[PDB]
RNA sequence: GCCAACUCAGAACUGGUACGGACAAGGGGAAUCCGACUGUUUAAUUAAAACAAAGCAUUGCGAUGGUCCCUGCGGAUGUUU
RNA sequence: GGUAGUAGCAAAUAUUCAAAUGAGAACUUUGAAGGCCGAAGAGGGGAAAGGUUCCAUGUGAACGGCACUUGCACAUGGGUUAGUCGAUCCUAAGGGUCGGGGGAACCCCGACAGAUAGCGCGUUUCGCGCGUACUCCGAAAGGGAAUCGGGUUAAAAUUCCUGAACCGGGACGUGGCGGUUGACGGCAACGUUAGGAAGUCCGGAGACGUCGGCGGGGGCCUCGGGAAGAGUUAUCUUUUCUGUUUAACAGCCUGCCCACCCUGGAAACGACUCAGUCGGAGGUAGGGUCCAGCGGCUGGAAGAGCACCGCACGUCGCGUGGUGUCCGGUGCGCCCCCGGCGGCCCUUGAAAAUCCGGAGGACCGAGUGCCGUCCACGCCCGGUCGUACUCAUAACCGCAUCAGGUCUCCAAGGUGAACAGCCUCUGGUCGAUGGAACAAUGUAGGCAAGGGAAGUCGGCAAAAUGGAUCCGUAACUUCGGGAAAAGGAUUGGCUCUGAGGGCUGG
RNA sequence: GGACCCGAAAGAUGGUGAACUAUGCCUGAGCGGGGCGAAGCCAGAGGAAACUCUGGUGGAGGCCCGCAGCGAUACUGACG
């Protein structure tokens, strides 16, 4: 098979991780579309509703 | 296919007209003994080969057995 | 010279009534000798909504007088039956809203619904949603009653007709706006196919007496003939007066 | 990223062309079809599930098919009506027929009375 | 935060079909969605099924009511006037 | 102690101020006329202010009936009121 | 005939080198290179429609708008295998009818004017009891009895081969089960492979809209470790790439979210979801029952498949042997299925065949054999027709190998909010007659100093704006909007800092 | 009278088409990613009270940008 190496998303990956390439100039879709608010209160309750358990 | 876990119920099966065959499989870890039946295709599985060798001396003289 | 979209309703075959989701007849138990001499109990077990129809309707099952079965039967709603209650239908039966009673024993001033009109045929005044039939007055000596029917018309029909105690459930329907296209189409999908209506005068001669014309207008008085033959009778027919009050 | 097709000739996503994609000892994934869900029986009186039956096609239920206790409930009307739907039933049909002994007594009394 | 100084309800019809219409609607929106006493069990359960349905969620028993509202106005005067006829007959 | 994810917010340094580096992707404002709006329309010159629409008003009719189809017999509205 | 060897052959990025064959090669085949389709494909299948176009061999002439050694052309042969996939069965909108009513009649209405088909029990084949005028057609997407891997052809396969199952029907034999004539256990939910029964009656499944959140399962995507092979290696790279599999069916286990049962009796109210909601009509809590599964283990089943490493014939052994197929993580991810809530309706979103269960108990048997038995095992059978192939920038229609039209299933990686655009992997493909030149005029696509609509009927066309984050936003208004109004600032790379979690252990 | 030959727009009679298109009915199938943020619900602040205000949660709409699908405004572009 013809080689089609993932080298470069996972080198881009570890980078994203350290924090690179995420400014304001490397976003296309608005904050919810990246990330919902919804999800995150959910995760919020979740997680302080365990922990009042 | 079905599992029998007692050499006396596997030796009641292969005693019945309708055996037709026996296969035994020599694995690492254990020996299978397996009867043709009409219906379904009867396991036994023995984890030691003491008594695999008994069972093998007390298949009964009418049905064919092979080895695998 | 093109036939008229009101003739065309006759033939059918695209203006018959939609009826696939209907659950069937809303009307009394056939008369017998228990309705007609005492009682019989029955047990409302459903109330249940029937496409194209306002008012709810009311699944009873009611014991067979003289078989071995369970005789079941499909009444149109009075407002405040529930399921589990006891329906009453004959002569003797109480006067409660929802009991079946021979108009002979219904008192003066009463409200009733799905009255009948001929002894046993089961039921054909006041059906509709928040409608209802008040009784006015007896006459023995012939044996009939004098009924005010929703449209206020005086009727008189024989004391031996049957009517339900109440009013018919789901009233006040027609208060609320439609608002939008939408609704009245999602209304008349389970009726027919009457909406939406093109006014006449918006078509060309051929196919309406209004069409036609550099401007939009009737040109004639909309009034027509009570004998004006199909075709020609459109607009308001047979009209004794037209506009405000 | 192996692509499938559908293994009759139903080329269309209807309720019973439903399918699971199951990897075969080959090596490869293939459809395999599935039944379409069914609800089990229902309480009339209640509504709700019939308990010790399981959710099965109505042909699945076939005697032949099935074994008898799996398609049945010991217990008057089992398989029909709930627990508490029978309990319920027993003690009506038990307090109406005496009240029904009750109302001829009482009715025996007043006409000895009168 | 008071999302609507007046709309309420109605807010979801936008812009359109007149404030006259809105108001009017806004009547039935509440009253058709909204929970009524159950008079069988003594809850606060009773949700509307279909126009004129109206079925109790603890209890199960369902009646037949108003298209928008569990009783209408004139069901309460029927009730009393067939309660007085019935007083008559029997006494 | 052992694992786990990409979201967010800040601070230095740095490039010829380049950086949503291709791609992707509203021009805006002040008024008049018409139609309320969404919807529909002359397949192959007209998509519109035309048609429909919710809303408003009028007319007939209680079944031995109103409207309509049919040579006739009988039918649609009507599983209706 | 002139027109005239003229108009034309120009959309869908693109071909090049070497060799083979052949009289003849830009166009056939092999290899190499350079490109495209880019998974809502130019890939892999179906429905309709076509009808042999499917596969092999060969080829004068015609045809394939240049050419051909070639082929969806021509000629000669071959090819479509079913109890389990469909039709077949059911009924939907409706269609066709008896009788009756009309009609000169062809015919019209259609169960509406009427002694219905028949169905069960025991039998001297006769008797008894039920019997509401169609037991007809109508879905290769609605409902619905049953099959799975592995292998195999030039062309067929869930149909052929092997192995292993299942469904329907028939008849008996053996063993087992009950007789307290019609089982046992659990307080209960209910459990156990069996464990009476006729007319009659009742319930359920089949059986159902749409939208939103959340949760579970299968497949895919993705990260790490072990091992096998391959790629790179002037330099670095324990790194890059590929694969590391487990079908129907049987048993056991487990028991999501719900539902249900037992103990007990609650305000200082508590429990609880993302959202809700629940509780003296019995909550929390403790302990149980049941339901789903495309969940786990075992048999099937490693003997199979795949990868790797060897020996051998070396013209025809479909030959012969070994090693491995292992252990974890992660998620608003993508496709499918399921569960449970909530929103919407003047809209409430099929029927029947068929199957299961239940109410009743007429009737029925014996003492070492009788009567029953939906239990286990054993035995026999399973018709007819379709099945090749294309499904389209040449296999259907459009007079054609026409840039048009024609229903649907599967769907990788990167960037990015994204089945947007762009690039890439599997798969496919370079098929649009070729060569030389770079005139005018055109078609399509750009740029242009200074001015900026003076052009024009008219800003037609083009240009300008555009994503995201922060600040800020007027008149008017039906108070819902206007609104992304308007108007401003920022955006790369690199190196860091801070915040936001899970499991285990008293 | 066919009436020297050829020629109408029409009229009548009897049959055939809803494989295109129009409408009703039955049964199936299909429709990214974002923006605004109505009911309902939770908490907090102000106030003498009435009551008002704030921050969250949720996800309504014949709502908006927009992919597929469906359609067809302008160039009065190409072709003609
Ligand atoms: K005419
Ligand atoms: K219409
Ligand atoms: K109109
Ligand atoms: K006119
Ligand atoms: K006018
Ligand atoms: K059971
Ligand atoms: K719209
Ligand atoms: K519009
Ligand atoms: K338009
Ligand atoms: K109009
Ligand atoms: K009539
Ligand atoms: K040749
Ligand atoms: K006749
Ligand atoms: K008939
Ligand atoms: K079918
Ligand atoms: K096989
Ligand atoms: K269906
Ligand atoms: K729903
Ligand atoms: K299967
Ligand atoms: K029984
Ligand atoms: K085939
Ligand atoms: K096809
Ligand atoms: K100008
Ligand atoms: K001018
Ligand atoms: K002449
Ligand atoms: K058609
Ligand atoms: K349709
Ligand atoms: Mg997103
Ligand atoms: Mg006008
Ligand atoms: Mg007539
Ligand atoms: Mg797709
Ligand atoms: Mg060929
Ligand atoms: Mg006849
Ligand atoms: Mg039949
Ligand atoms: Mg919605
Ligand atoms: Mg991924
Ligand atoms: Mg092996
Ligand atoms: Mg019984
Ligand atoms: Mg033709
Ligand atoms: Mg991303
Ligand atoms: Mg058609
Ligand atoms: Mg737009
Ligand atoms: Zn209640």
């Amino acid at each position: 098979t013809k080689i089609h190496s993932r080298s470069r998303a996972r080198r881009m990956k570890e980078a994203k991780r350290k924090g690179r390439h995420s400014g304001y100039g490397k976003r296309k879709g608005t904050r919810e579309a990246r990330l919902p608010t919804k999800v995150l209160w959910m995760r919020r309750m979740r997680v302080l509703r365990r922990l009042l358990r | 296919p079905k599992q029998i876990h007692e050499i006396k119920d596997f030796l009641l099966t292969a005693r019945r007209k309708d055996a037709r065959t026996v296969k035994i499989k020599k694995n690492k870890d254990m020996v299978k003994f397996k009867v043709r039946c009409s219906k379904y295709l009867y396991t036994l599985c023995v984890s030691d080969f003491e008594k695999a060798d008994k069972l093998k001396q007390s298949l009964p003289p009418g049905l064919s057995v092979q080895d695998l | 010279g093109r036939v008229i979209r009101a003739q065309r309703k006759g033939a059918g075959s695209v203006f018959k009534s939609h009826t696939h989701h209907r659950k069937g007849p809303a009307k009394f138990r056939s008369l017998d000798y228990g309705e007609r001499n005492g009682y019989l109990k029955g047990v409302v077990s459903e109330i249940i909504h029937d496409p194209g129809r306002g008012a709810p309707l009311a699944r009873v099952t009611f014991r067979h007088p003289f078989r071995y079965k369970h005789q079941k039967e499909l009444f149109v709603a009075a407002e405040g039956m529930y399921t589990g209650q006891f329906i009453y239908c004959g002569k003797k039966a109480n006067l409660m809203v929802g009991n079946v009673l021979a108009l002979r024993s219904i008192p003066e001033g009463a409200v009733v619904c799905n009255v009948e009109h001929k002894v046993g045929d089961r039921g054909v005044f006041a059906r509709c949603s928040g409608d209802y039939a008040i009784v006015i007055s007896h006459n023995p000596d012939n044996g009939t009653t004098r009924i005010k029917l929703p449209s206020g018309a005086k009727k008189i029909v024989p004391s031996g007709c049957r009517a339900m105690i109440g009013q018919v459930a789901g009233g006040g329907r027609t208060e609320k706006p439609m608002l939008k296209a939408g609704n009245a189409y999602h209304k008349y999908r389970v009726k027919r196919n009457c909406w939406p209506k093109v006014r006449g005068v918006a078509m060309n001669p051929v196919e309406h007496p209004h069409g036609g014309g550099n401007h939009q207008h009737i040109g004639h008085a909309s009034t027509v003939r009570r004998d004006a033959p199909p075709g020609q009778k459109v607009g308001l027919i047979a009209a004794r007066r037209t506009g405000r009050l | 990223v192996q692509r499938l097709t559908y293994r009759k000739r139903h080329s269309y996503a209807t309720k019973s062309n439903q399918h699971r994609v199951v990897k075969t000892p080959g090596g490869k994934l293939i459809y395999q079809s599935t039944k379409k869900r069914a609800s089990g029986p229902k309480c009339p009186v209640t509504g709700k599930r019939i308990q010790g039956i399981p959710h099965l096609r109505p042909t699945e239920y076939k005697r032949s098919r099935l074994s008898r206790n799996r398609r049945t409930v010991n217990r008057a009307y089992g398989g029909v009506l709930s627990g508490s739907a029978v309990r319920e039933r027993i003690i009506r049909a038990f307090l109406v027929e005496e009240q029904k002994i009750v109302k001829k007594v009482l009715k025996i009394q007043k006409a000895k009375e009168k | 935060t008071k999302r609507t100084k007046k709309a309420g309800i109605v807010g979801k019809y936008g812009t359109r079909y007149g404030a006259s219409l809105r108001k009017q609607i806004k009547k039935m929106e509440v009253s058709q969605h909204s929970k009524y006493f159950c008079e069988f069990c003594g809850k606060y359960a009773v949700k509307r099924k279909a126009v004129g349905i109206w079925g109790c969620k603890d209890c199960g028993k369902v009646k037949a009511g108003g298209a928008y509202t569990l009783n209408t106005a004139s069901a309460v005067t029927v009730r009393s006037t067939i309660r007085r006829l019935r007083e008559q007959t029997e006494s």
